[PDB]
RNA sequence: UCGGAGUACAAAAAACCCUCCGAGUGAUUUUAAUCUAGACAAACCAGUCAAAAUAACCAUAACAUCACUUAUUGAUCCAAAAUUUUGAUCAACGGAACAAGUUACCCUAGGGAUAACAGCGCAAUCCUGUUCUAGAGUUCCUAUCGACAAUAGGGUUUACGACCU
RNA sequence: GCCUAACGAGCCUGGUGAUAGCUGGUUGUCCGAGAAAGAAUUUUAGUUCAACCUUAAAAAUACCCCAAAAACCCUAAAUUCCA
């Protein structure tokens, strides 16, 4: 069965490299986010 | 075995008559029901033998 | 998937290997007593405890009180230990637990219980009639003196107040007598407080009686600060308690805005508050002494009510919440024909036109 | 063939009500199968093994001690069995009170 | 449809085809050969 | 429930067992 | 049914739905729960009560039970000591 | 009797070396149905440490855990729910000690 | 036709000429009432629970029990009872009140929704190659074969599928 | 077998516009939204419902949904319900 996916929270834990290589500030996260969609929504779950 | 439908009749002189199922080899049955007309503990005798 | 516990499983301290090397209890009775305790513990888990009103678990008991009794414990136990060698050597106690009959006086086992543990007692007592909570919130104290009330009804009926009685204003009408035992060394305040009865605020209480300046035992001479009034209840909402209170105050002191006059029938000069009124003086007074009863309404209430305050009555009653309905809906289905009865306003035949 | 009868449609045995959720007097908490969620306080039992709430309130699951009836032979002779460390746990579903049981209302004043 | 496993390798999607290709192991290669190296 | 850390609170066969050299 | 009649033209009805069904001025039609007169002896006091129970009729229901009736079934009735006149009108329907 | 991968068939002890044990049991490993080895304590610690420092030694930072466990570019459509266990050495029956 | 377990591993649901247990009732007395909130479940028909309120009895006394308890059962109409009840391997078990064979003498409406022929998918069966030496061959695995096993390929047979007609 | 070129029972007329769950056909333009199966059934070539969908009309909460919560020997991806 095909179901939704569990994401574990031990991928969102930022690497000290992370904030170098994207440009992040590793004290103050950023306010506000700026999302483009690229992918198309068909063959993908109703979800 | 088989067991046999007997129609049960009040003795407190209102007309009541309620089915149990009873066993073919025992005897004449005789409980004590409840009748709703009455409201007391009414003697109930076997009358009437419906189905087998 | 699987989580992990937060703290201890209850049975994984014992062994599951060598089952009958380990003790069993046979007794359900044993188990009554581990399931009850075992019930006590504060688990990491949700409880009926946590769930079902525990009036707020552990709670941090302010002690505004006077000085337990400082008893010799070695000595007190070898008196204890004496009498009781004294009480086994007699072969007549023998016979009279065996043969089942024996008899104990329970004057004096009241009179035992009074001195040791009838302040702790009373005092269980009052915290769980709620007392300290609308009085004086979460602060409390032991009613470290013994004290009786006690009302006269006629010329030898005498009816006695102890704590969470039940006494009919027909016997409270007058005014009562105050027993405690007490030197001439200090001074004594009595405050007949109704805690439930005010009309307008919920949060506020009556005075019934104040007497203060009490030398010693003799509450008659003490000075007479609020007359007594007769317990007055509505005839709906039954069983006000009514609290006898004792401070034992150190300084004479006198009160030009406690004050109150001599028929004084105005409920809005009966209007107290036991907090703040102890927040005014809490360097002088302590309480020392608490006796309180419940009460109902009778046909002597009436009379308080019409010829002494000058009031119409108020009758009240006990009205539960309308029964629960669902949402009509146009076409049900699988109901009965009394399923529009629910809904019905009036059992009354109405025609809009004809 | 040689199996036969195994065509039998599910009875709906299972949790109807959550932790939260508001309920009245009356409606069915849990249906069970054999006893798998205990009534606890406010919630009643039927004889097919169902668990009705009994007060209008919100309801609890709750994990507590099993004491059983003396009468229950089976059930006594498990308590008898058990180790002396060894305390029995079920789960029970409760109603807490929402509504209070009634009030004072001054209807005449004479 | 085939069951999940079977004897004919199991020839597999596309897009995990290509998973499988992204995710192939590669060695590290040092910068200079450790045998001719001194 | 078998997600919750209050999994098997309820186990009670692994202490009582009902089924010479 | 028979939309048209031969002799008059008009549209006839069922006596099937009369000898069994009993129309309300709301809309709501009123039956019998099935087996009520069958087999009282097995059957519990809960269940023989459930049976002897009358029954309401859904919106597919009554909405065929409507099409099969004619219009002189659906008329205002005031009948003498009639059991269902306090029942023949709706009242505090917020829909 | 089901086999998985991994799992040992015959176990063998004595007082001589493995290299007459080897050559005598590799015709028995090559007759069964899955590839079989004769494997040594030394040489079964050989390839798992090996197997290891080929993982920690992976120079691509892209890997089949990585990718299934955090659901990379949705691929839980294409894999199943065992390959989150399987970590791509596993498919079907198939066990390919190459791919890390 | 109905129930229990797995399939269907954790709320429910969920099929097969899928794998296994059963049911078409017995035993006993505790002979198990009336009314009505609110619910589960469900296309409909059906099925399940049920607090409060009356009456019966300790004078503030409503679960019939056991056999895995779950299944132990049938709708209208119509017949007999007569004051309130009953009647079906209607077992094709949502049930036509009562009806069999054969047609190569056959007919019509259709179907590649469905078989025989061919084609196609698969290679169980069939046919080819190689890996392995236990053993035959007076010694001697491989001159000629080669048991137990492995692996790859072909689409000649019989199937299996029912995809084009 | 033959009974006026077709005989498992002639031909013509009438009933007759026989009835077909079966096959075929169904005639101008443009725009809006738009459906793949749970239950019974002499029923699986069809019907009648429920779930979906269309046109109007009332309202007010709808998806996503952190905790907390949902079983007893062992059990994965994960589900229910909720701010
Ligand atoms: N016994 C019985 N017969 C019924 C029932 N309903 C219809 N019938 C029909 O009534 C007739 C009874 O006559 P019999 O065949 O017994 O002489 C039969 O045609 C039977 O099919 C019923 O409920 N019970
Ligand atoms: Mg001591
Ligand atoms: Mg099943
Ligand atoms: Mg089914
Ligand atoms: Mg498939
Ligand atoms: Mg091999
Ligand atoms: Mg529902
Ligand atoms: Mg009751
Ligand atoms: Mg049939
Ligand atoms: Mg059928
Ligand atoms: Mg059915
Ligand atoms: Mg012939
Ligand atoms: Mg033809
Ligand atoms: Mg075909
Ligand atoms: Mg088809
Ligand atoms: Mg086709
Ligand atoms: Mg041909
Ligand atoms: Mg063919
Ligand atoms: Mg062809
Ligand atoms: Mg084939
Ligand atoms: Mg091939
Ligand atoms: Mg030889
Ligand atoms: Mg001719
Ligand atoms: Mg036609
Ligand atoms: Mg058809
Ligand atoms: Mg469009
Ligand atoms: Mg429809
Ligand atoms: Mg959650
Ligand atoms: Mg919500």
């Amino acid at each position: 069965k095909f179901t939704r996916s569990r994401i574990p929270d031990k991928v969102f834990q930022p690497s000290p490299e992370d904030h170098e290589k994207y440009g992040g500030d590793p004290q103050y996260p950023h306010k506000l986010h700026i999302v483009t969609r690229i992918k198309s929504t068909k063959r993908r779950p109703y979800w | 075995s088989k067991t046999i439908l007997v129609k049960m009749m009040s003795q407190a002189g209102t007309g009541f008559s309620f089915n149990t199922k009873r066993s073919r080899l025992r005897e004449k049955l005789t409980l004590l029901h409840y009748d709703p007309v009455v409201k007391k503990k009414v003697l109930f005798v076997e009358q009437k033998k419906i189905r087998s | 998937r699987r989580a992990a516990p937060l703290g201890p499983m209850p049975n994984e301290d014992i062994d599951v290997s060598d089952l009958e090397r380990l003790k069993k209890y046979r007794s359900f009775d044993r188990y009554r007593r581990r399931a009850e305790q075992e019930a006590r513990k504060p688990h990491w888990w949700r409880t009926y405890r946590e769930h079902f009103g525990e009036e707020s678990g552990p709670k941090d008991r302010v002690d505004i009180g006077l000085p337990p009794p400082k008893v010799s414990r070695t000595q007190q136990l070898l008196e204890r230990k004496q009498a009781l060698r004294e009480l086994r050597a007699n072969v007549e106690e023998e016979r009279a637990a065996r043969l089942q009959t024996a008899r104990i006086p329970l004057e004096a086992v009241r009179a035992e219980w009074e001195r040791t543990c009838g302040p702790y007692h009373k005092q269980r007592l009052a915290e769980y009639c709620g007392l300290y909570r609308d009085l004086f919130h979460g602060a409390t104290f032991v009613p470290r003196v013994p004290l009786h009330v006690a009302y006269a009804v006629g010329e030898d009926d005498l009816m006695p107040v102890y704590h969470g009685n039940e006494v009919t204003p027909t016997e409270a009408a007058q005014a009562p007598e105050v027993t405690y035992e007490a030197d001439e060394g200090s001074l004594w305040t009595l405050l007949l407080t109704n805690l439930d009865g005010h009309l307008l605020e919920p949060d506020a209480e009556y005075v019934h009686w104040l007497v203060t300046n009490i030398p010693g035992n003799r509450v008659t001479e003490g000075q007479e600060t609020c007359p007594y009034l007769p317990p007055f209840p509505a005839r709906g909402s039954g069983f006000h308690r009514f609290a006898f209170l004792l401070f034992k105050q150190d300084k004479r002191i006198d009160f030009s805005g406690d004050t109150r006059p001599s028929p004084c029938y105005q409920l809005a000069q009966r209007t107290f508050h036991t907090f703040d009124f102890y927040k005014k003086h809490q360097d002088a007074m302590t309480p020392a002494g608490l006796a309180f009863f419940q009460c109902r309404w009778d046909d002597s209430v009436t009379r308080v009510f019409h010829q002494l305050l000058d009031m119409r009555e108020p009758v009240f009653e006990f009205v539960r919440p309308p029964p629960y309905h669902p949402k009509q809906k146009r076409f049900p289905h699988r109901q009965p024909l009394r399923y529009l009865d629910r809904y019905r306003d009036s059992h009354e035949p109405t025609y809009g036109i004809y | 063939s040689k199996n036969l009868g195994g065509k039998s449609p599910g009875k709906r045995f299972g949790i109807k009500k959550m932790e939260g959720h508001y309920v009245h007097a009356g409606n069915i908490l849990a249906t069970q199968r054999h006893f798998r969620w205990h009534p606890g306080a406010h919630v009643g039992l039927g004889k097919n093994k169902c668990l009705y709430a009994l007060e209008e309130g919100v309801v609890r699951y709750t994990k507590e001690v099993y004491v059983p009836n003396p009468s229950n032979s089976e059930a006594v002779d498990l308590v008898t069995r058990l180790p002396q460390g060894a305390v029995l746990y079920k789960t029970f579903v409760h109603v807490v009170p929402a509504k209070p049981e009634g009030t004072f209302k001054l209807v005449a004043m004479l | 449809g085939s069951k999940a496993v079977t004897r004919h390798r199991r020839v597999m999607h596309f897009e995990r085809q290509k998973l499988m290709a992204v995710t192939e192991y590669i060695p590290p290669k040092p910068t200079i050969n450790p045998r001719c190296l001194p | 429930y078998r997600s919750k850390p209050t999994h098997g609170i309820g186990r009670y066969k692994h202490l009582v067992k009902a089924q010479v050299r | 049914v028979t939309y048209f009649s031969s002799r008059k033209g008009k549209r006839k009805t069922v006596k099937a739905v009369i000898y069994r069904f009993l129309r309300l001025h709301s809309g709501l039609w009123l039956r019998r729960k099935a087996g009520y007169k069958k087999k009282l002896w097995k059957k519990t006091a809960a269940r023989k009560r459930r049976l002897r129970e009358f029954v309401f009729c859904n919106k597919t229901q009554s909405k065929l039970l409507d099409k099969m009736t004619t219009s002189f079934w659906k008329r205002r009735n005031w009948y003498a000591d009639d059991p269902y006149q306090k029942y023949q009108d709706r009242t505090n329907l917020k829909v | 009797t089901p086999v998985k991968a991994g799992r040992l068939i015959v176990e063998m002890g004595g007082r001589c070396e493995f290299k007459e044990v080897q050559g005598f049991l590799d015709l028995v490993a090559h007759k069964l149905p899955f590839p079989a080895k004769a494997v040594s304590r030394e040489t079964l610690e050989k390839m798992r440490k090996d197997q290891e420092e080929r993982e920690r030694n992976n120079q691509n930072p892209w890997t089949f855990e990585r990718i299934a466990t955090a659901n990379m570019l949705g691929i839980r459509k294409v894999l199943s729910p065992y390959d989150l266990t399987h970590k791509g050495r596993y498919w079907g029956k198939f066990y390919t000690p190459e791919r890390v």
